[PDB]
């Protein structure tokens, strides 16, 4: 009863947003609270933020 | 009663690194102005960035170009970081055509008088086949901040499916800003200091113009508080 099968592949971008689970390699999993603007981020003596 | 700051030195150690000295400033105003200017710089410096790409013979970014070392996705990522300075227009269409063995760098885009490539040595991609011919149209717009491709949509929301290789636009020309408040050996007072803003950018913006634009933005924002009703 199967005549034709059309398989369609969809590729989607997924970008980091508040809520995604991010972890290191030590069990320190956490959830993205918010995306903090670059100027609000703490910066060291050379102006290089984190 | 207050000694107004003034531009006393703009040292261009490199094309992407500049020290700007403001003098003189009273105690406390140094850090205040430094933080305000650093945040306005990092937040609201306009610039130009690659927005749309249309390579011939390519339907979507999830595909391969013939005789090209890198993926089309990698090519779009490399075009994202292309430092272009545009004078007089907010919407320009560059064309890049190339063929033969060699690294297709930023020096090979068709030259126009209203467009300048800050770094000609920026490697866009590579070609590995003698008959491999690459030809792309790059649309550059003038904007501010970061507008991801997913949020922005076409005006009528209907554009060429084969084209529309949308690249995320990082319009910000500045990448790092530090500021220091240092004691100045003034022969008139002893409480005066100088504000050294050390800026590292992509080379597409004049530091004096950027600082004046930041000051204009700050003054226009404070005008609402001053003119209160």
């Amino acid at each position: 009863g199967v005549l034709k099968i059309v398989k369609v592949y969809l590729a989607v971008k997924r970008r980091i947003q508040p809520g995604d689970k991010m972890a290191g390699r030590h069990g320190n999993k956490g959830v993205i609270s918010k995306i903090n603007p670059i100027e609000d981020m703490p910066y060291d003596e050379n102006g290089t933020p984190v | 009663e207050f000694l107004k700051p003034r531009l006393v030195d703009i040292e261009q150690v490199s094309s992407t690194h500049a020290k700007v000295t403001l003098e003189p400033l009273e105690r406390g105003f140094g850090h205040t102005l430094g933080n305000a200017l650093r945040r306005i710089l990092l937040s609201s410096m306009p610039g130009c960035a690659v927005t749309e790409v249309e390579i011939d013979g390519v339907l979507h970014e999830y595909s391969t170009k013939e005789g090209v070392q890198e993926d089309i996705l990698e090519i779009l990522l490399n075009l994202k970081g292309l430092a272009v300075r545009v004078q007089g227009k907010d919407e320009v269409i560059l064309t890049l055509n190339k063929s033969g063995i060699g690294p297709v760098t930023a020096a090979d885009i068709t030259h126009d008088g209203d467009v300048e490539i800050v770094k000609p040595q920026h490697v866009i991609c590579h070609l590995t086949d003698e008959n491999a011919s690459i030809s792309m149209r790059i649309k550059v717009q003038r904007g501010r901040g970061y507008v991801p491709a997913s949020t922005r949509i076409h005006s009528e929301e209907d554009e060429r499916p084969i084209g529309r290789l949308l690249v995320d636009a990082c319009y910000s020309p500045v990448e790092r800003i530090a500021y220091n408040v240092e004691a100045a050996r003034v022969e008139q007072r002893t409480d005066l200091d100088k504000l050294v803003i050390e800026m590292e950018t992509n080379g597409t913006i004049d530091p004096e113009e950027a600082i004046r634009r930041a000051a204009t933005i700050l003054a226009e924002q404070l005008e609402a508080f001053v003119d209160l009703r």
